[PDB]
């Protein structure tokens, strides 16, 4: 009975990476914060002092 | 995890502020120890066990 | 004395402009 909806992941289609700087910056920024949210925190360090 | 043995070692040799010395040097310490023989006494027993 | 009354009159100039740019960047 299983049924899903195709994700539709056609690539770039639009090449903004060659003029729309203004917006890339906004993307990068975004994708970046996104990243930090994931990058696991570290553990077992050497006592600062 | 050997960060264990080194610690005790140095301690038993008073003077040294164990806590007040990094994990570094410590490892390098192992690296040198690993290349050393054992005192017949010590060794001769482990073989037995 | 001068090298600190000019890290404040140069963080206005630097500011306003570093921003006149941020208005060209649709970043929340």
């Amino acid at each position: 009975t299983a049924r899903y909806i195709r994700p539709n992941l056609l690539q770039d289609r639009l090449n903004l990476h060659d003029n729309f700087e203004s917006l890339w910056d906004t993307i990068t920024t975004s994708n970046y914060i996104l990243a930090r949210s994931v990058v696991p925190d570290l553990k077992e360090l050497v006592s600062t002092e | 995890k050997m960060k264990a043995i080194v610690e005790d070692f140095l301690k038993r040799l008073h003077i040294f502020d164990v806590a007040r010395v990094p994990d570094d040097q410590m490892y390098r310490l192992r690296d040198r120890l690993r290349l050393l023989p054992v005192e017949v006494r010590r060794l001769d027993i482990f073989n037995l066990i | 004395q001068l090298l600190e009354v000019l890290k404040t009159k140069e963080e206005h100039q630097k500011e306003i402009q570093y921003e006149i740019l941020q208005k060209t960047i649709p970043t929340f």
